């Protein structure tokens, strides 16, 4: 249910759905298409709905290397690690809870995600999300290690459980494809299936009618037969490419994994710099460092305020006025005073 | 040089440098002399001479 | 062991330690902690400290299969394809010696390397390096396959050598832990470990002893009990993260592999130029090329130099003095001219 | 022959390069030298040339199990699907015909193949091509998925097939081979190898002969003998390292496989603007999208027109006069305007 999430995933039985993003190319009821990209966070994590529910076993266990794959036969699997999210490269993976699943990427205008987990060689569709490298700070360096700094910023915490958000799990989809009839050499000879084999003929014995057998309407053709699908045990995400074969809405909730939250960033702060002041003005010499925005604003009344975000080592000439500036570069704090 | 009160469990020995000055002031050195020499003679260096001086 | 160059590196037990750098996120005990990415050659050759000793086994088994790596115990193998460097995509590995590792890698801000031989899932760090593939020559291309041109360079010598200049590998130290003590009701309790062991308890006789054999010290705590790590066999690589644990530094010193030389490149070079004559100046016409930094100085008295990185195809109008100015269409020959 | 088009390129068998690009660094026989990279199509799907057959089995079937590959005896094999293309990252393969591979890669510089089937982990050579994105449209972004345009784009249409223009497979490549003839002090042996060897000692009989087996030569010296290889089944791919060792070639067709055919690709179509009216003056407010052209001219006589690849969420101002302007905002229809 929750504990292991994946029976609530086994409500309602996933299916990859219809992308037109179907392998730079093509479209299909890709077996992985990207539902939705969802990253709203400082953490720098994307997070994305997958065709696939990763996590849940062939028969909706908890399954570590299990990702349940999609086919007609809807019960398909996926290796666990068969699941490349390229962006602009393999970005590194984070997690996969259902349909949700998080992880790292550099910066990028698209993202592509590959498995092929019961077909052979990696199915794989790319769609665009311009994954920036927006971070915070004074500084501008995407490197952890340092012994600078910790700020406070958002970040998809990554714990599984049960449900902040639960997407809808409803209607088992028709589509406009039926293709179980057969042609019985005068006939509709529809194969019978698992499901109801809604034989929509033109007429005869194919007019309606789930088919447990094969349902065998004499005095038809092949156009002359029209194919249907109606299962149960199952629940449509959201139907977004999703042709929408719900008969009412109604769902189930499964919740969104990876609840985001406050955590803590580590910044960089770079060499602070050389200070030279004079008569009414100063000069602070700034080695480079990753980029940094550095502000000078006149410490006083309504005064002059600037900023540059600063990349050379190069000498700022700090106005330092009677009441004195604000010298804030980088990743120090406001130090700021008056004549030297 | 400056070192930092680290991060304490782990040993940590931040210390804080300048930037480096002869790779900043060889990497961003500026418009070479051996260049843009008036009278239009090569300085040439193995001896620092400027062959074919006009 | 020199050429074969196992004993030296024998003579250092190789092993890792905490890098604040972990796989998107920790900062944990990486085996294959980056030392420090020393790299002084215009050939591009990254020369980063290996975390693990990549090249000599278990028994310092001068072997290429052999990657000796980190564990609990000093005992830890990876395989010699194990290893993966990323700049912004994996560079080839040019040669690893033990502690040192080195090779060429794209253009990047950050060098991150990991090894899975062991290891689960390529175990390493990514530490940002800004990999700057600023070459010598008038252009500014990376393909030495043109039939252009050479020019002298700096090249790591990617030959083996017995040494040129050593790292001291000296004083085994501690760590941080007590897992190696165990308390049974009052006992605490050292079996065989993978780490040296001094039995420091709280309060008692165990204030010496080794670790990697029993000892019991009866009516004691978890709390009440003390860890310490003793050492034998081996030499610490430099104590970067590096509890410093030994003594005094007085160990041996492993050769650092890749001693460098100057060596040739093949520099590209470009189409030349238009030179469309006129009166008392003259104009330059350039199609582009891989960019190149084309310079054109008057010759005579204190004189105009002008030199702008030329990357599309333009005009540059030469001014043509009476002795006339001297020209380089980047790296292409130096010749000036005179008025025609 | 020509629907199994290993048949034709089996008339003259796949062959090798000694091409200077050679693996970073190196510069020797790869069988897969860049001969030439040519993809002149809005589509981007580069054709490269590769020295061996992309596809022709060993025995001439068309098996697309086996890549040609070469040795020092002509008959070398791959595993077909085990080759690659990384441009700035794994360029996506379309097909392989022959000498030919056609393949959508990313942007970036250059472009490498690597193929190992007995090769050392993917010999591979790497050219510098600048294979930028050079697509038309309104916009500028590289994402089909949204429903958005349908503009006219050529591309190689990825069907086989036996002809459109055939490279010319002639001169079959007069080829030394010296390495293959010993002499043990009066005896140059040339023993069996793969082709007939005219092996020319310097005095004596040694002038010529079939060294397809073996031939004893009077008065073997080191110095004496000098080989070639001299057989059939051959035309040269272009003579791209390939010295002229044929008299004259007699250049039979090998059918350039992935025929370019003008397609439509799905353009991208963006938010289109706000139009706020005033005196004379419309301010067009733009949201930004991948950057995208707007386009305003004054419809009527000689009038301003000007156009601004517009890469952020401004407002600009197309003046709208008497006349009225034609204000096209990207990739949208050419929206005019009247003055109201």
């Amino acid at each position: 249910s929750t504990a292991n999430h994946f029976n609530a995933y086994k409500l309602t039985r996933p299916y990859v759905a219809y992308c037109a993003d179907c392998g730079m190319g093509h479209s299909c009821h890709s077996p992985a298409m990207i539902e939705n990209i969802q990253a709203d966070a400082t953490d720098g994590t994307l997070k994305i709905q997958f065709a696939s529910q990763i996590g849940l076993t062939k028969t909706d266990t908890h399954d570590h290397t299990k990702i349940r794959y999609a086919e007609g036969h809807d019960i398909a699997e996926a290796a666990r690690s068969t699941l490349k999210v390229h962006s602009s490269s393999e970005c590194t993976v984070t997690g996969t809870m259902g349909h949700f699943i998080l992880a790292k990427c550099p910066p990028g205008e698209r993202i592509s995600v590959s498995f092929v987990d019961s077909k052979n060689e990696h199915r794989t569709c790319r769609i665009a999300y311009h994954h920036e490298q927006r971070l915070i700070g004074r500084e501008r360096f995407t490197v952890r290690p340092h012994h600078g700094i910790e700020l406070p910023c958002t970040t998809y915490q990554l714990t599984t459980a049960e449900t902040s958000e639960e997407i809808d799990m409803h209607m088992p989809p028709d589509i406009p494809d039926r293709t179980i009839l057969s042609q019985q050499s005068g006939n509709v000879k529809i194969t019978v299936n698992g499901r109801t084999v809604r034989y929509s003929s033109s007429c005869g014995s194919q007019a309606v009618g789930t088919t447990t057998t094969d349902k065998t309407i004499n005095s038809c053709t092949v156009d002359k037969c029209q194919a249907y699908v109606t299962s149960h045990t199952k629940w449509q995400f959201n139907s977004p490419f999703v042709p929408r074969r719900m008969q009412a809405e109604r769902k189930g909730k499964v919740h969104i994994p990876f609840p985001l939250i406050n955590t803590t960033c580590r910044v960089p702060l770079a060499p602070e710099a050389l200070v030279r002041s004079g008569k009414r003005e100063a000069t602070l010499s700034l080695h480079p460092i990753h980029p940094t925005l550095l502000s000078y604003r006149t410490f006083g009344a309504e005064r002059v305020f600037d900023e540059q975000w600063i990349t050379a080592q190069t000498e700022v000439t700090i106005p330092v006025p009677v009441e004195g500036v604000e010298y804030q570069w980088g990743n120090h704090k406001p130090q700021r005073f008056v004549v030297a | 040089l400056k070192l930092a009160r680290p991060a304490a469990g782990n040993i940590h020995v931040p210390y804080t440098q300048t930037p480096s000055g002869f790779k900043t002031w060889q990497k961003d050195r500026d418009s070479p002399l051996n260049a843009k020499a008036p009278f239009g003679c090569i300085i040439q260096t193995n001896p620092v001479r400027a062959m074919n001086c006009a």
